[PDB]
């Protein structure tokens, strides 16, 4: 029915023997029935004719289906996470990347022109290597997109800590962009500057007190260099020995000193931290948005490669011969899936079972039970003919 | 074990009809009673474990009798080895459906499903000789006895011939066990009550006499006296208001 | 409506609680304390509060484990033990029941602890009506259920423990730590509900009502998350099913509690809740705290209410823990894992 | 490796300590009843380093060993649940480094 | 070789608790004697640690690696130094809220002389 719906079309992939005839329209043609009869003719049929592959023996065949089911579900999940990493980044908002190009060809248009891709996946190769290659590609790609989104989240956290240090709230913050040679003196060692983080109420209280906190406090130094909502930030100059007396005396009044000296290396390194943190988040975000989009397409081509494979092998297991099947991808318009699924079951169901057949509709995903999951590795409810439901 | 339940509230008297009969007016010798119960405890433990081991094997082989006969006829591979058959018992034909559902989803339609009603269900799956393990995994997980060949007895040709002679040993060896157990049961039921009454009475003497310090700081007088045995009867009639007249 | 009643008794309990809340650590302080890493600064912020009294006593710039536990124990005696005794009426009773309900988890653990064999003396802080010098040891030595009932009758007023013991006779509580505690909590939350229902006509519950339900939902999802992938027995109330007005449903809690993975539930539940369903055990833990932290503060807007004092007690348990967590990191010059990451109190 | 183990052991120990104090009960007592197996064990090998045989160890984590039941305590249970996960990772460090010591 | 697969602990209460949860030690089901020893700092006499030392090294033999806190190991310095065997291994790690010291490390002393 749905699982990550935007405005994307939903697809049902079916395969049949070449001797099959519908019983719902007797004597009619299969290809004609799909376009014409099927859910009031609002059914858009596209080709999707999957080639022959190297099929194993009987013992190996059981094991080939078991793995197709697992790998299919992994790729399907992993793509779901990639879409999410984008959704969160605001690179997918209204609609994006479920209808967007897949190597310069939209998603619905791409399925119709999808018949097998000879990009690196060959029919002179074994089945086994096809499952191992496609699945490795899919896992590896997801892991890089995940590693960058984790690093980006960390990077935001560093930048946020940094802006507040460069001005915001005082409790860990020392200023470094509002320096001046006279509001911040330290050139020998006699004079130093202590900064005092003072609550707003307490601002008058500091202007009065500043001189009395220790002996040898420089005259008229008390000025608000910076000011925020909760706090007003003062500079006072005084003698270095006296800094201990000054700080303790400041804490009785119920101010909070923030210690920052005007050493050259200090000023430079805090400033650097702000900059280096903005440059890390910036570079990363551009590579990361690009990397997911590039990953997205690859895992899309790979998801369909397994399904095509999965469906083909399964068809062989259930119908037997001929090995030549009549295979289609039917584009269902959103919310007609249940009605479409039922009609197909009535016509074609007799072929795969004349008693192993019941009416069914839609696709429900669960971890309540394992029934209704349509899979050949866990026990499910047996479908009367090969039909797989794709939700985009 | 005996499926006779304890009688209690206890006779230890010599007033009563039963008191005289199930408790001898004589003295008690602890050694004799310990040795009597020893021999019987040992015999039973053998008898009880042996009935269960013998009985279980019999119920199974009688079950797999009909199974191997039906399964060979279902023929030209009865003593075959290049074809794989799976004979199996299952509790009911209901449980068998759930198996059928696993099979069809996970292995394809490589089975032929036949069923015969027992008294259980004989189920039969028939397969290749190289897909056995996968069928086996399904059989284990739904509690079925589908084995490749049922029974560890197969050794004559047919399988069944060996099975049928081993089923004749099982039946007669269980019956002999049942007889030894029965015989001994009728023999000792009555004896157990008498020794039980005797043993109660020994506990009481020791207690009367002071066998621990606690009985001492609770009653401090213990007296002695001689009662003719022809009169033992009348002393036990009144148990004593806060006096114990339980005697030898 | 609240303050539509004149009470001699409510006036005493409400003012004494307000008197503590004045010096009490604000939201802004906790925000300042995470930022810190300076040994001296942590002292200063705290010196000034109710907790600051104890801090002054022994002056330690780096706070060790023991110091923190000692300060919190001292602080629960003035704030909770004392208050009850100079309070009277229905208002003292409501305070006794909340304190005793916390005691039932502690004392239950001590009793269960005897069965396992364990060392006792001082037991870690909680809000209890009377210290570990009065009630808790007397209850502890009786492991026999029969004697438990008798020992509760001596306590005037009665403890909840009397009902809890009735229950363990009929074996609706089973054995093992995890299952017992889940049942003790289920009762705990049930007692909260019965009280609100009687109490409501003169002091209404608005702020308290929203907080009591959100607390209930969180507690139950948490119990379930714990028994997800650790084993779960399906017929037991290890899913913590309890009445609700429909904010959390029995069905949705049961799905999570069993070992089948049911992370989805949390996400569907949230629409304004902090916990939204994640793959990080640690991130879930952070969120739980912040949610339960909010709405206590909102409850303070009301006054002359049973609503106010309840929300305050439950905030106090969450503050003692925050103090511990922040203080220890700053002591050995590290930053917080959970507290630095949370930012809404 | 001594310095490295020390940092890891102090950090895992402090996260466990915080949790013990917040819940208001001592987790360690609960933990001592439940410990009756060990997940992380070693398997011994003799390795020729020159002509002499030295003791080497290679560590195994039993996957047949479930989680202990010290969770579900309420809010206090969440705290222990996160706690064991950091600690199993940490403890693995101590043992793998320890193989060289012997 | 293999005849030992427990890791025993002499450590502060929190460190030990943690380690057990993680699963290293145990309370045995046929000796009913711990295969770990918890320590309350400064509250436990130096003589009790020594009994426990003997216990893991000698009176038990299923101990592979013996872990021991530097703060604690120092108190009973004499017994640790005298233990020079590899069965069980002695590996001193820093105590909780204590930094590395090469001289609370029995093995490092031994190695340094006679190199």
């Amino acid at each position: 029915m749905a699982t990550a719906l935007y405005t994307a079309n939903d697809f049902i992939l079916i395969s049949l023997p070449q001797n099959a005839q519908p019983v719902t329209a007797p004597g009619s043609k299969t290809d004609s029935w799909f376009n014409e009869t099927l859910i009031g003719g609002r059914a858009f049929v596209s080709d999707f004719k999957i080639p022959e592959f190297k099929i194993g023996s009987l013992d190996t065949l059981i094991v080939e289906s078991e793995e197709l089911s697992k790998v299919d579900n992994q790729i399907g999940a992993s793509i779901g996470k990639i879409i999410e990493i984008l959704q969160g980044l605001n690179e997918t908002s209204t609609n994006a990347y479920r209808t967007l190009p897949i190597n310069n060809m939209p998603v619905p248009e791409y399925l119709e022109n999808f018949q097998w891709q000879t990009r690196k996946f060959k029919l002179d190769k074994s089945i086994k290597d096809l499952i191992t290659l496609i699945s490795n590609e899919s896992s590896q790609l997801d892991a890089d997109v995940r590693a960058t989104y984790a690093n980006y989240n960390s990077a935001k956290t560093n930048l946020a800590a940094a802006e507040r240090k460069k001005t915001g709230d005082l409790s860990v913050r020392s200023l470094h962009d509002i320096v001046k040679p006279e509001d911040f003196v330290l050139n020998s060692e006699h004079l130093t500057t202590v900064l005092v983080a003072v609550p707003k109420s307490l601002k008058s209280d500091f202007e009065k007190s500043y001189e009395t906190l220790s002996k040898n406090v420089v005259p008229a130094s008390a000025s608000v260099i910076a000011e925020d909502a909760e706090y007003v930030l003062f500079n006072v100059h005084l003698f270095k020995k006296n800094v201990q007396e000054f700080t303790t005396a400041a804490r009785e009044k119920k101010f909070i000193p923030r210690e920052f000296n005007y050493s050259e290396e200090l000023i430079d390194q805090l400033k650097k931290e702000h900059d280096s943190a903005a440059s890390l988040e910036q570079s990363l975000r551009v590579q990361l948005v690009r990397l997911a989009k590039t990953a997205y397409v690859d895992v899309f081509i790979n998801w369909f490669h397994i399904k095509a494979l999965r469906v083909y092998v399964e068809s062989v297991l259930r119908y037997g011969l001929p090995p030549h099947f009549n295979i289609k991808i039917i584009a269902v318009p959103p919310k007609n899936l249940s009605k479409c699924k039922s009609e197909l079951i009535d016509a074609f169901g007799f072929l795969g079972g004349n008693a192993f057949m019941k009416d069914k509709k839609g696709k429900i995903n669960k971890q309540d039970t394992s029934l209704h999951q349509y899979a050949s590795l866990v026990d499910t409810e047996y479908e009367p003919f090969v039909m797989y439901i794709i939700n985009l | 074990k005996h499926d006779i339940k304890l009688y209690e509230g206890d006779t230890d008297k010599y007033l009563d009809g039963s008191g005289e009969l199930y408790v001898p007016p004589s003295g008690s010798v602890i050694d004799d009673y310990v040795r009597n119960a020893s021999y019987l405890e040992e015999r039973l433990i053998q008898m009880e474990d042996a009935t269960d081991q013998i009985e279980v094997q019999k119920n199974d082989l009688e079950q797999y009798r009909f199974i191997l006969q039906s399964g060979d006829e279902f023929i030209a591979a009865a003593i075959g080895a290049s074809v794989n058959y799976v004979t199996g018992v299952i509790a009911r034909d209901k449980v068998a459906t759930l198996e059928q559902i696993l099979w069809r989803v996970l292995r394809g339609n490589l089975f032929f499903k036949t069923v015969e009603i027992e008294q259980n269900a004989f189920i039969v799956f028939s397969h290749g000789d190289l897909i056995i393990k996968r069928i086996r995994k399904i059989a284990e997980s739904l509690d079925a006895n589908l084995y490749d060949v049922d029974s560890s007895n197969e050794g004559r040709s047919q399988q069944l011939a060996k099975v049928n002679k081993n089923l004749s040993d099982l039946y007669t060896v269980l019956k002999t066990t049942s007889t030894t157990l029965e015989s001994e049961l009728y023999a000792i039921a009555k004896e157990l009550d008498s020794w039980f009454q005797d043993v109660t009475r020994e506990k009481a003497i020791f207690e009367i006499l002071n066998k621990s310090n606690y009985d001492t700081n609770r009653k401090i007088l213990i007296a002695e006296g001689w009662i003719p045995r022809d009169e033992l009867a009348t002393l036990q009639a009144r148990l004593g208001e806060m006096i114990a007249r339980l005697g030898i | 409506m609240e303050g539509v009643y004149f009470n001699i008794d409510n006036g005493f309990i409400e003012g004494v609680v307000r008197g503590y809340r004045n010096g009490l650590l604000s939201n802004n302080q906790y925000i300042n304390l995470t930022q810190c890493d300076t040994l001296e600064d942590l002292k200063l912020q705290l010196s000034s509060t109710d907790y600051g009294n104890f801090l002054s006593s022994v002056s330690s710039e780096s706070l060790t484990t023991s110091l923190i536990q000692e300060y919190a124990s001292s602080k629960l005696y003035h704030e909770f033990n004392y208050i009850r005794d100079q309070s009277s009426g229905s208002t003292r009773k409501f305070m006794d029941y909340i304190t005793y309900g916390y005691m039932i988890d502690n004392v239950a653990l001590m009793i269960t602890g005897t069965i396992h064999d364990r060392d006792k003396g001082e037991i870690l802080q909680r809000c209890h009506p009377l210290g570990w010098f009065d009630t808790l040891p007397t209850l502890s030595v009786a492991t026999d259920l029969e004697s438990l009932y008798e020992t509760v009758l001596v306590d005037t007023p009665l403890a909840p423990y009397f009902k809890n013991c009735f229950d363990t006779a009929e074996e609706l509580d089973d054995m093992n730590i995890e299952i017992i505690r889940n049942k003790l909590y289920k009762a705990y939350l049930e007692d909260f509900y019965n009280f609100v229902t009687e109490e409501i006509p003169e002091p209404a519950k608005e702020c308290m009502q929203t907080l009591l339900g959100f607390e209930a939902d969180r507690r139950s999802i948490n119990i379930a998350l714990n028994s997800l992938q650790s084993s779960d027995i399906d017929p037991d109330l290890k899913s913590d099913l309890l009445p609700n007005i429909g904010k959390l449903y029995p069905l949705a809690t049961f799905h999570l509690a069993q070992a089948q993975d049911f992370e989805g539930v949390r996400a569907a539940l949230a629409n304004v809740y902090e916990y939204r369903g994640f793959l990080e055990t640690g991130n879930l833990e952070d969120h739980f705290y912040q949610l339960e932290m909010e709405l206590c503060r909102d409850a303070f807007t009301q006054q002359f209410a049973i609503s106010t004092v309840w929300a305050w007690m439950k905030s106090k348990e969450q503050e003692v823990r925050n103090i511990t967590w922040i203080a220890e990191c700053i002591a050995q010059n590290q930053r917080e894992r959970i507290n630095n990451y949370i930012s809404v109190y | 490796a001594k310095q490295k183990m020390g940092r890891v052991m102090q950090t895992a120990a402090f996260s466990l300590a915080e949790v013990s104090y917040a819940t208001g009960e001592n987790i360690g007592y609960q933990v001592q009843e439940s410990v009756s197996t060990a997940r992380f064990k070693v398997r011994a090998r003799q390795e020729n380093v020159s002509g002499v045989y030295l003791s080497q160890f290679e560590s195994y984590i039993d996957p047949e060993i479930n989680d202990f039941r010290l969770t579900g305590l309420g809010r206090g249970g969440q705290q222990v649940q996160r706690a064991k996960e950091i600690y199993s990772r940490a403890v693995e460090t101590l043992v793998e480094l320890a193989s060289l010591q012997t | 070789a293999e005849k030992r697969t427990l890791i025993a602990v002499i450590a502060d209460e929190d460190t030990t608790t943690g380690l057990l949860l993680a699963g290293i030690g145990q309370i045995t089901p046929e000796t009913q004697e711990k295969n770990f020893f918890v320590y309350q700092e400064g509250k436990t006499t130096k003589e009790e640690i020594t009994d426990k030392f003997n216990h893991f090294t000698e009176e038990r033999d299923d101990i592979a690696i013996l872990l021991i806190n530097q703060h604690i190991a120092e108190n009973i310095r004499a017994r640790v130094d005298s233990f020079t065997n590899a069965f069980p291994a002695i590996l001193e790690i820093p105590s909780k809220d204590h930094p590395y010291d090469p001289e609370k490390d029995s093995v490092l002393k031994r190695v340094r002389k006679l190199f």
